[PDB]
């Protein structure tokens, strides 16, 4: 066989590129960041009809101010929030404050290249970190199991990704209101999902500095998604 | 065929990797001798200086182990160090332990059993050397005792290690088979030395300069090596006989 | 912490346990209930220095309950009570030992009959008719030596207890809020609630 | 590194096997038959010894049948030494089971606490699994007379007859023939024998080539008695059933 | 740095072969022939002294060693992992028995430990097999005398007589024809001389075979005397001189 | 075969492959030497200038340790860092303990455990260095040079890098023509000379003198680099010498 | 210690070990999970190549976790022994610093996260089981079923089935199941779970183990008379 | 026996207006009856508008001040430049404190 | 080919595979530039972006008040080293009362990435980097690579297209060594040669990043608004 932190010909560690192409793989995740908000959609993608659609976790509350989507091997991803909720409690106990959501996100990194021959293999799991605070504002940012981080004003992962983030390129304006933002992932959801989208296979939520980070209940999506056929008929 | 990268057996019940270190010990291609008098033990080594940049007083594969105790190596000078430098700290800490003089063949039975445990583990290779420990023993009399890559020792009347070693060997058995005794019946050491130069000449069929030998002697109480002078005294001594 | 007592009867164990807990010069609870129960047939009274008690009890009360789920089977107080004892013995010769005393009352289903198992803080087991932790015994060892039958019935057993509870009270310095009565018999644990 | 000379001991194939304990199994296939039979008055335990020498010390000698405790004996297939670190093991474990609550440890918990140290090998450290099988035969005041195997999986299950080595198929199916439900110990015993003497790859069974051993509560009132047989309680119990 | 093998190097072959253990028997067989034969008054253990090199000293390689007062090993195949498993055999005998009981082991349960040694390098990380066959002769009080074989796979079995190494097919033919349950014990050193000389070439004499026995007590050999339950080794090693006699009547 | 993917396995020659390939890593590296002289040594190395980038003067290549031994290696730059550090642990060990200053040869010996203990193991790498070191103790002068298989002596004078065999030479020539000894002043400039003509084996890019010694007269028995004055009349007559 | 990485991603992005070790609970007997309005009921497959066993002391395939929650399993048998003991500690020392016994949704994420632990740690293999986790929170009346697998993924189901031949017995529950309405009663929920089995099991004797577990610690096990009365009254409906 | 603490005396004095504040202290250091210096600063600007003193055993109290420093100075690597509040300082010293509750800093800290 | 993997091995002419394919790494990160004159100096470093939704990636680091970096590789490997280089600055500065000499904090990088190359297991840095620091001896440009080796240079830079502006400052080297006392006019010549490594793209005011360290000048960093002074 060969070790675990080699790198390629190219200059790319060889377990860090397989972990993308099993977050590839993933159900989709999007991200929207506005002045008004930050909203996070998830595909629940359920493997039979039999499985209770409610018990699929994939957004994820870290702390009041900051929440968290993922995709790909969803299992690694329960270290990874149980880290940054430590993360955020503890410094707010040693500091008397709101953590950074930059901050937090680069604490999560760090865990990701803790690997080799520690634990056995990189994560196979791609996160999206969406907060606020009262510094730099609204922010949404994009953790790979690489370490890297990248902030964004929208984001796509998972296997629409590349598909969504081109339709997110178009779309995403600095002017959107947090209503504009809501229904454009539960659009963009809809376009690349298998399945067809509603209540039950799909999940929203946001975070906003009044009410900090909420998910959505399906009574309210499904309204949403009610609004949002009505606008596309209407032109 | 990784049986033949680390020290596992083979098919056929052997050790690769031991059979190959024996190989390296005839890498400096340098042959020693070994010989037992009444009083004392002499060991005499080839010296091959190739280089004129070298500083011949510092090229030696002879090594004062303690006070009483030589030894000669065949074999790479590398593994010759690593293994004169743990003789050295055994034959130390034995007399602090135990309160007296570690002997020859107990020093000679720790490295054979250091050499064995390579021979056993993976992660350590064995050392590409033949040990040859010489001493006038308070006990037991002059000796000499022999370590190899196996693992391996035992006492000797007389011996020879290297490329020509079996050339040597028969030499000596000759001799012995002729003198019907176990040693050179020989008063000083002086002599033992030129019987040992002697008879490597034979053998090996080449004259030797003062410069081409290398001498170590063991007496009671304290072993020594020879320098250049010390040799070209004695050579002169055979040379009018 | 401070009065325990224990006694054996023809068909029952019985424990009672003082009520008070004291710090100082104040009495900050009356009805504080000093016992465990270990299985359905077995229950543990304790007596000691603060914490240690009930952090000793409930550890004892988790590890008897894991055996329980595993082997799906009651282990016999004869069984618990060795455990317990091994636990007090390693205990001894720690950094800081558990400075608890113990009763062990047991209704073995397999041999039908009520055992009483007494257990210092230091490992020291003994298998009773009755017994005391503490000053108790300076008093009601001597009163059941004179009043004990070893054929008495329950109810002939809680009388013998009365008089040993009105003895602490008339001569024991201090008020211990009297006492928690729990019956160990055939058809398990149950609480007196009028003593 | 040393990577590339690790076997990986403990890893799964693409059927969902694991490699090492499958090659176990097929080395202990190769071993002296051992037989467990249980009875309602006892059990027997009979093994095969490995193509005897004439010059081999009859008498004092243990291959196949090991006591643990007064009350649980084991008949081992397989690697010898594999199952004395194993067996060494459990009679600790009893020891301390007794030590910590003063009575005989339960059949079942020993069984199952060896059954976990091998499936320990097959799942962490890197080392090649035991290359050993146990039929276990015990007694309780729980469940009473006991029968279990251990394979190097670090599976167990539980018998009213049994056999472990080599030609468990057509052992198996000689038992599960003729044994039947309100069996004695003296009828077990026979037909422990009758069915190595058929499935030996010897000429013919005699007495040299045998351990046997039985539990029963044949001492005086309600407790339980460990026989491993003497090489002339063999000879003689060989002639009585007539084999020889 | 540091041991970085803590994988087994000994594992199961498809067929069910533990082809490390194999291997070290071959090895054990490419080796010079030992043998040993129980009395009804003692044990007889012998084996050549193969000599590397005749300016070697064969009395300074012994082949044959004490354990323990009662109790003596001989080998065939590698005489390095042989001398050190001497080493741990007589350590073991005294950190795990002798210290304990403030008694010598029994055989059985000595040769149990050598066993247990042997089976550790055959599943332990980073190791090899040892590459011998011990056979280990002893006596006590309530077992008598004894004789057992250990193998590479730390297997064990006892033996009335028997051979190991490179001959042992026709020695172990020839002891079966000459063994008795009546043997004294100078009858059984006869018959280990007259089974050596099949299988050595060269010279056979006192100084190039190497023999031991587990017979009476020897109160001579002890080095003290006063204490009357202290009477001596039944662990005997013949000499070159003891060797040659028994050869004149041969 | 597959004898040379592993450090410390024994080919069927008796050869350590991964030994000989760190060797090729010290033969490709740049010229460095050691001369030995009446009271002292003196090293000298290339350092190939490729960029007016480089500031000169300040990528200083040969090291010191302790106070009176002076280090300079071929080969993997990095590796050599490596081996002097230790060397400076082993020189304080020593000093600490018997108070006195690290003797040459032992403190050669310390090396060459060091680095023979890195062919002993397939979880190390051989050292990519040949290293030239010496000084001043007690018993007067000494040069050593130390290969990645531990193996060491003491040299008159010694020579490893691209240019070696055109150094060895020129070095040989100096050991005939001075049999009483060369002076440590002359010494300097010899050195100069030689990594000029050994430069002629890697002369695409044009190079950096970098000149130290240690001479019990000149330094009183401390290592110091060669500056300034000293430097630039050796570099002059280098310069004579190749027209 | 032994620190290989055993669980590695491969160039497609799949963890073999993982996968393999799900074709191990594919191989192990069936096991199905059925949740009733009142109820949950855990049905197993018990293979009959083996005659001659001992019913009484053999390993049963449902396992008690605590006196309110149960765990069946489909693949390596002795594997499951390890995830029991860890998740019975596990109830022990929540009532013990919480005061209250586990949530259902509680011990199954306790599970699970021990199974995605042994696929990112070195020296170790996956486990080779798949669980079905069933039982009633504390001071709740709303059945719980929940499933976990070597990948450590976990899950609610209405009902779910794992192990060999559990597509099919999946196909089955599928049409059968109304989420609208569930088995209202213990017999509906058994016969289902039954039924079910029996489109894979062989014969309906000494093969079905079935478990129900009610509200407030009240679990049982059902005997071979029990169980062969539900089989007698299927086929007897069947012939139609 | 050796008594790892010693009292340097001096006093310091903290006052809070309405946009401003003070923090004030003596600069005589002192030994048992001796003065060790008459001007020995104890008052530090610690960065981001941040004051500090900790009077009592001056060892334990450079060592504090020396370690808050460092904890403004990484805090801004961590996040990002951010300003530590006086509030988060308070917490932060707290920590430091408490850290050697069995061994403590002899000092009376105000910021 | 045979030779490539781990760092433990030798190839047949003396390479180290796994060190060459770490300073491939280097080679795909985006272009940073480092130039000083006496008195100051300078970093500039192109930032690169995933998409324009998302933000640059930021190259610079602060180690001390008086010394930092840039990056062009592996990011996570650059705050590794760089939190490495902070925590020696700080010991220096504790213990000694002694800002850490620039030379120094090269020999411990280098220090620090051989033990990597030398020990199986482990792999090596997967970074270059760019030492900007003012010490008592003046300004100083050091070049770190993860071979281990370390150069002090008036000028350099590495990243994709790199040649490009390394041929301009080599020109150049007589001119912005003398911009003394003058921190835009040494930026505006270091402005000038990154642009010589592009491409296509153009500096945009969130597309640059300077870093600047001198006598009278703390290590700052300026991004967005305060570098559009300069295009
Ligand atoms: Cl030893
Ligand atoms: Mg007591």
């Amino acid at each position: 066989d060969r070790g675990v932190s080699t790198f390629s010909p190219e200059g790319r560690l060889f377990q860090v590129e397989y972990s993308l192409e099993a977050i590839k793989l993933g159900s989709t995740a999007i991200g929207i960041a506005t002045k008004e908000g930050v909203v996070l959609g998830v595909e629940k993608r359920a493997t039979s009809p039999l499985l209770e659609s409610d018990s699929i976790e994939k957004i994820v509350e870290i702390d009041r101010h900051i929440g968290c989507a993922m995709s790909g091997l969803t299992a690694d991803a329960r270290s990874m929030i149980e880290h940054a909720r430590t993360a955020a409690v503890t410094h707010n106990l040693y500091y008397d404050e709101d953590i950074n959501v930059e901050s937090l996100t680069q604490s999560v990194c760090d865990l990701a290249l803790r690997f080799g021959e520690l634990m056995s293999r990189p994560f196979g799991v791609a996160l999206l970190i969406a907060g606020h605070d009262a510094d730099d504002g609204y922010q949404l940012f994009h953790a790979e199991p690489s370490g890297t981080f990248y902030r964004y004003n929208a984001k796509a992962i998972g296997s629409g990704s590349e598909g969504a983030q081109a339709e997110l390129l178009n779309e995403w304006h600095s002017s959107l209101t947090l209503k504009e933002a809501e229904l454009l992932v539960l659009k963009i959801l809809k376009q690349v999902m298998e399945e067809k989208l509603d209540e039950n296979n799909a999940q929203l939520s946001c975070i906003t500095k009044q009410d900090g980070f909420k998910i959505y209940d399906n009574e309210k999506t499904a309204e949403l998604i009610k609004e949002l056929k009505e606008k596309e008929a209407a032109e | 065929g990784y049986d033949r990268h680390i020290t596992i057996f083979s098919p056929e019940g052997r050790l690769y990797q031991v059979e190959y270190a024996f190989k390296a010990t005839n890498q400096t291609n340098i042959n020693s001798l070994a010989v037992r008098g009444k009083d004392c033990t002499v060991v005499i080594s080839q010296k091959k200086v190739p280089d004129k940049l070298l500083d011949p007083t510092t090229v030696s594969y002879i090594f004062c182990i303690s006070r009483t105790i030589g030894m000669v190596v065949n074999g790479p000078i590398p593994d010759a160090r690593n293994a004169a430098l743990r003789a050295k700290a055994e034959a130390a800490e034995f007399r602090y332990k135990y309160g007296y003089d570690m002997p020859c063949d107990v020093l000679a039975k720790r490295m054979a059993n250091l050499s064995q445990i390579y021979t056993q583990r993976a992660y350590m290779r064995p050392l590409g050397v033949i040990l040859t420990f010489v001493s006038v023993d308070e006990e037991l009399g002059p000796s000499i005792y022999k370590t190899d890559p196996a693992g391996y020792y035992v006492g000797y009347k007389a011996t020879a290690t290297g490329p020509k070693q079996q050339e040597i060997t028969t030499n000596l058995e000759n001799h012995f088979k002729k003198s019907k005794i176990d040693h050179i019946n020989e008063e000083s050491w002086e002599k033992v030395v030129e019987f040992a130069i002697t008879h490597m000449i034979d053998a090996l069929g080449t004259e030797f300069s003062k410069n081409d030998l290398e001498v170590g002697v063991a007496t009671k109480d304290k072993f020594f090596t020879l320098s250049a002078e010390n040799i070209e005294e004695r050579l002169v001594a055979i040379a009018e006989q | 912490m401070d009065i325990i007592l224990g006694i054996r009867v023809q068909d029952s164990v019985i424990l009672a346990s003082s009520k008070a807990v004291t710090r100082g010069i104040s009495v900050l609870k009356d009805s504080d209930d000093k016992t465990r129960q270990l299985s359905p047939h077995t229950l543990m009274s304790f007596a000691g220095e603060a914490g240690d008690t009930v952090q000793f009890a409930e550890y004892i009360q988790a590890n008897i309950q894991l055996y329980s789920i595993r082997e799906d089977y009651e282990l016999s107080p004869q069984a618990v009570s060795s455990f317990v004892r091994q636990e007090l013995a390693k205990s001894i010769r720690s950094r800081r030992p558990y400075q608890v005393n113990v009763l062990i009352g047991g209704y073995d289903k397999k041999k039908n009959k009520p055992e009483l198992y007494q257990i210092d803080y230091l490992g020291t087991k003994v298998e009773l008719p009755y017994g005391a932790h503490g000053y108790s015994g300076f008093y009601t060892f001597s009163l059941l030596d004179h009043h004990y039958r070893p054929d008495m019935t329950t109810e002939e057993g809680l009388d013998l207890l009365k008089l040993c509870v009105q003895e602490l009270e008339k001569r024991m310095p201090m008020d211990f809020k009297g006492v928690i009565v729990k019956i160990v018999d055939k058809d398990g644990i149950r609480q007196v609630d009028d003593f | 590194g040393s990577r590339r000379y690790d076997s990986r001991t403990t890893i799964f194939s693409p059927e969902g096997r694991l490699y090492q304990v499958e090659y176990a199994l097929e080395s202990i296939s190769h071993a002296g038959t051992a037989i467990g039979i249980m009875a309602s008055d006892g059990i027997v335990l009979a093994a095969e010894r490995k193509v005897t020498s004439t010059l081999l010390e009859q008498d004092t000698s243990t291959e196949k049948l090991y006591k643990l405790n007064d009350k649980i004996a084991v008949a081992v297939a397989g690697l010898t030494a594999d199952a004395e670190i194993l067996i060494n093991t459990a009679r600790i474990h009893a020891q301390n089971y007794l030590k910590t609550y003063n009575e005989d440890i339960p059949v079942e918990i020993l069984v199952r606490r060896l059954s976990d140290i091998k499936q320990g090998y097959t799942q962490h450290g890197g080392l090649r699994p035991f290359g050993v099988s146990f039929i276990y035969a015990g007694y309780d005041d729980r469940y009473g007379y006991q029968l279990y195997t251990s394979n190097p999986s670090g599976n167990y299950t539980g018998w009213k007859a049994i056999s472990v080595g080599a030609n468990t198929s057509a052992a198996q199916t000689l038992l599960q023939m003729d044994y039947k439900d309100d069996m004695k110990v003296d009828d077990a015993i026979e037909l422990a024998l009758k069915t190595l003497s058929k499935t030996t790859d010897s000429s013919a069974l005699t007495y040299d080539r045998l351990e046997f051993a039985t539990i029963r509560k044949g001492a005086n009132d309600g407790e339980v008695y460990q026989k491993i047989f003497k090489p002339q309680e063999i000879k003689d119990i060989l002639v009585k059933t007539g084999i020889t | 740095m540091t041991d970085r093998y803590s994988f087994s190097l000994t594992t199961f072959s498809p067929s069910g072969k533990l082809g490390q253990i194999d291997y070290a028997l071959t090895a054990v067989k490419q080796g010079v022939t030992s043998l040993g034969i129980k009395a009804t008054n003692g044990v007889v253990i012998a084996t050549e002294k193969k000599s590397s090199s005749p300016l070697a000293m064969s009395e300074t390689l012994s082949k044959v060693s004490l354990l323990t007062p009662d109790i003596g090993a001989v080998y065939s195949g590698m005489g390095p992992d042989y001398r050190v498993l001497v080493d741990k055999s007589r350590k073991v005998a005294h950190t795990s028995y002798k210290r304990i009981y403030g008694e010598y082991p029994p055989t059985k349960l000595l040769v149990s430990e050598v066993a247990k040694i042997m089976q550790e390098a055959t599943q332990s990380g980073g190791v090899r097999p040892f590459g011998v066959s011990l056979l280990i002769a002893g006596h006590d009080e309530f077992n008598g005398f004894s004789l057992y074989q250990v193998d590479p796979s730390g297997s064990y079995f006892p033996w009335k007589a028997t051979a190991i190494g490179k001959g042992s097919v026709a020695a172990k033919t020839f002891l079966e024809k000459r063994w008795n349950d009546e043997l004294e014990l100078e009858d059984a050193i006869h018959i280990a001389l007259l089974t050596l000389k099949e299988s050595v070439e060269g010279e056979f004499n006192g100084d190039t075979i190497e023999l031991a026995i587990i017979g009476d007590e020897n109160p001579d050999l002890l080095g003290y005397t006063g204490i009357p339950t202290d009477k001596g080794p039944r662990f005997r090693k013949l000499t070159s001189q003891e060797i040659n006699d028994r050869l004149e009547a041969l | 075969t597959g004898y040379d993917l592993s450090n410390s396995v024994f080919s069927p020659d008796g050869r350590n492959f991964q030994v000989e390939y760190a060797v090729k890593a010290v033969e490709n590296g740049t010229t460095s030497i050691g001369i030995k002289c009446n009271d002292g040594v003196v090293f000298a190395v290339e350092k190939l200038i490729t960029s007016k980038l480089l500031v000169p003067q300040k990528n200083v290549k040969i090291q010191v340790v302790d106070r009176h031994i002076g280090c300079v290696y071929s080969g993997l730059i990095p590796d050599g860092r490596h081996l002097v550090n230790r060397g400076r642990e082993e020189a304080a060990s020593f000093k600490k303990l018997y108070k006195t200053p690290i003797p040459i040869p032992a403190f050669a010996d310390r090396l060459g455990q060091y680095v023979q203990a890195h062919t002993l193991y397939n979880s190390v790498r051989p050292f990519g260095v040949s290293t030239i070191f010496g000084g001043v103790d007690k018993n007067g002068a000494h040069l050593y040079m130390l290969e990645p298989s531990g193996s060491y002596w003491g040299y008159k004078g010694a020579a490893t890098g691209k240019g070696r065999q055109s150094a060895k030479a020129e070095l040989e020539k100096l050991v005939d023509h001075h049999p009483e000894g060369l002076s440590a002043r002359e010494a300097v400039k010899q050195a100069a000379k030689i990594i000029y003509l050994a430069h002629e084996d890697n002369k695409e890019k044009d190079f950096e003198l970098e000149i130290s010694w240690c001479s019990l007269s000149e330094t009183n028995g401390l290592h110091k680099f060669v500056k300034g004055d000293l430097l630039q009349e050796a570099i002059d007559f280098a310069q004579k010498e190749i027209n | 210690g032994y620190d290989r990485a055993l669980s590695i991603f491969s160039p497609d992005g799949h963890i073999f070990q993982v996968e393999y070790a799900l074709e191990a609970v594919k191989r192990g007997t069936c096991a199905v999970g059925v949740k009733g309005k009142n109820c949950v009921v855990l049905g197993c497959e018990r293979r009959s190549t083996l005659k001659l066993q001992d019913t009484r002391i053999t390993p049963s395939k449902v396992s008690k976790i605590d006196s309110h929650v149960v765990l069946s399993f489909s693949g390596l048998n002795a594997d499951s022994r390890i995830l029991i003991e860890k998740a019975r500690v596990e109830a022990q020392s929540h009532r013990l610093t919480l005061e209250d016994p586990v949530t259902v949704e509680y011990l199954t994420r306790y599970v699970a996260g021990v199974q995605q632990r042994y696929t990112q740690s070195g020296g170790v293999r996956p486990f080779g089981v798949s669980t079905l986790i069933a039982g009633f929170d504390p001071r709740d009346d709303e059945p719980k079923l929940y499933q976990t697998e070597p990948s450590g993924i976990y899950s609610s189901w209405s009902a779910q089935t794992i192990g060999r031949n559990s597509k099919t017995v999946r196909e089955f529950l599928e049409k059968n199941y109304d989420r609208k309405e569930p088995p209202a009663t213990v017999e509906e929920c058994v016969k289902l779970t039954v039924r079910s089995l029996l489109e894979v099991v062989q014969t309906g004797a000494k093969n079905i183990e079935i478990t129900v577990v009610k509200p407030d610690s009240d679990i049982v096990a059902l005997s071979s008379e029990e169980i062969n009365q539900y089989v007698t009254q299927i086929e007897q409906e069947k012939q139609e | 026996q050796f008594n790892p603490y010693g009292d340097n005396g001096g006093t310091i004095l903290g006052i809070a207006g309405e946009d401003f504040a003070v923090l004030a202290g003596d600069t005589r250091n002192i030994t048992d009856y001796s003065i060790n210096s008459r001007y020995e600063p104890k008052v530090f600007d610690c960065g981001d508008n941040i004051v500090m003193s900790a009077n009592g055993f001056a060892a334990d109290g450079d060592a504090l001040v020396k370690r808050f420093k460092n904890s403004v100075k990484w805090y801004h690597f961590d996040h990002n430049d951010k300003k530590l509040s006086i509030n988060s300082a308070a917490r932060n010293i707290q920590h430091l404190l408490y850290g050697k509750r069995f061994f403590p800093y002899y000092v009376h800290t105000i910021i | 080919n045979n030779y490539d993997g781990d760092t433990v091995t030798f190839s047949p002419t003396g390479r180290l595979f796994q060190v060459e394919y770490a300073l491939e790494a280097i080679k795909q990160g985006s272009v940073t530039v480092g130039l000083r004159s006496n008195t100051h100096a300078v970093l500039v470093a192109l930032k690169r972006n995933a998409d324009e939704l998302s933000s640059y990636q930021k190259k610079i680091i602060k180690c001390d008040e008086h010394m930092g970096l840039s990056l062009a590789g592996l990011a996570p490997d650059a705050r590794v080293l760089s939190n490495y280089l902070r925590q020696q600055c700080n010991y220096s500065s504790l213990v000694f009362n002694r800002k850490l000499a620039v030379e120094r904090a090269g020999h411990l990088l280098c220090d620090k990435a051989q033990k990597n190359t030398q020990s199986y297991g482990g792999r090596p840095y997967g970074v270059g980097l760019l030492i900007i620091g003012y010490d008592k001896s003046g300004a100083h440009l050091l070049e770190f690579q993860p071979s281990g080796n370390v150069t002090e240079l008036y000028g350099t830079a590495i990243g994709a297209r790199s040649q490009g502006a390394k041929t301009y400052l080599e020109r150049t080297l007589d001119t912005f060594i003398k911009i003394d006392g003058n921190p835009d006019e040494l930026i505006k010549a270091g402005v000038e040669a990154i642009s010589q490594s592009l491409r296509d793209e153009s500096l945009t005011v969130d597309n640059l990043s300077i870093a600047i360290v001198g006598k009278d000048t703390p290590f700052t960093i300026y991004d967005g608004e305060a570098v559009a002074k300069y295009i």
